[PDB]
């Protein structure tokens, strides 16, 4: 199959809500070792976000049941629940490793020196999928993926600050997820609030830089940055 | 809880 047919299969699967088929198609496109367009980049992101998202949602539901089931003290039930959580965990981890290998061996690798937007987009993705791994990990395994997530976000933040405008949706989007990482994963609310406030204040200072085509996308993230800050400074 | 990018 030619590249165009694969991109069109991903577009069909998205409409058919068959995200495993969409991810498979976009993985094949990535494996052609040619750079992805803005459309192709988002098709891949949406596909894998929905695939991992299904496991994340299931894991949260099972974990919630596991916490309640542990209280009643039902030996046979607790093990069955624990085992099911582990089954979903393994599925989630496999999806993350699948994404992370595409990012490390194809996507980040093929970014040119001047391709700043793509480099930030993929490093943010790297940060996100290591954060999704952190969400389910414990002990030293958790410490490892948390370190990896920080390294990816930190690199993306340095590039975006240097080459992207504070109002850029990719830059704001990274600041949103990186602040979420600080609060939820690192349990650093002071660092989380500082990052979210700086990103919001810098974008507010240069509202004149908003692009007619992406102003709505930027303001949507800016709202989430304030919503999170309001929440974090209430708690 | 906080929301991440959609």
């Amino acid at each position: 199959v030619d590249r165009e047919q694969l991109v069109q299969k991903a577009r069909l699967a998205e409409q058919a809500e068959r995200y495993d088929d969409m991810a498979a198609a976009m993985k094949n496109v990535t494996e052609l070792n040619e750079p992805l367009s803005n459309e192709e980049r988002n098709l891949l992101s949406v596909a894998y976000k929905n695939v991992v998202g299904a496991r994340r949602s299931s894991w949260r539901v099972i974990s919630s049941i596991e916490q309640k089931t542990s209280a009643d003290g039902n030996e046979k039930k607790i093990e069955m629940v624990r085992a099911y959580r582990e089954k979903i965990e393994k599925e989630l981890e496999a999806v993350c490793q699948d994404v992370l290998s595409l990012l490390d061996n194809y996507l980040i690798k093929n970014c040119s020196e001047t391709q700043y937007e793509s480099k930030v987009f993929y490093l943010k993705m790297k940060g996100d999928y290591y954060r999704y791994l952190a969400e389910v990990a414990t002990g030293e395994k958790r410490a490892t993926v948390v370190e990896s997530s920080e390294k990816a976000y930190s690199e993306a933040h340095e590039i975006s600050k240097e080459h992207m405008q504070p109002t850029h949706p990719i830059r704001l989007g990274l600041a949103l997820n990186y602040s979420v990482f600080y609060y939820e994963i690192q349990n650093a609310p002071e660092q989380a609030c500082h990052l979210a406030k700086t990103a919001f204040d810098d974008a507010i200072a240069e509202l004149d830089t908003l692009n007619e085509d992406s102003y709505k996308d930027s303001t949507l993230i800016m709202q989430l940055l304030r919503d999170n800050l309001t929440l974090w400074t209430s708690d | 809880t906080a929301r991440s990018k959609v």
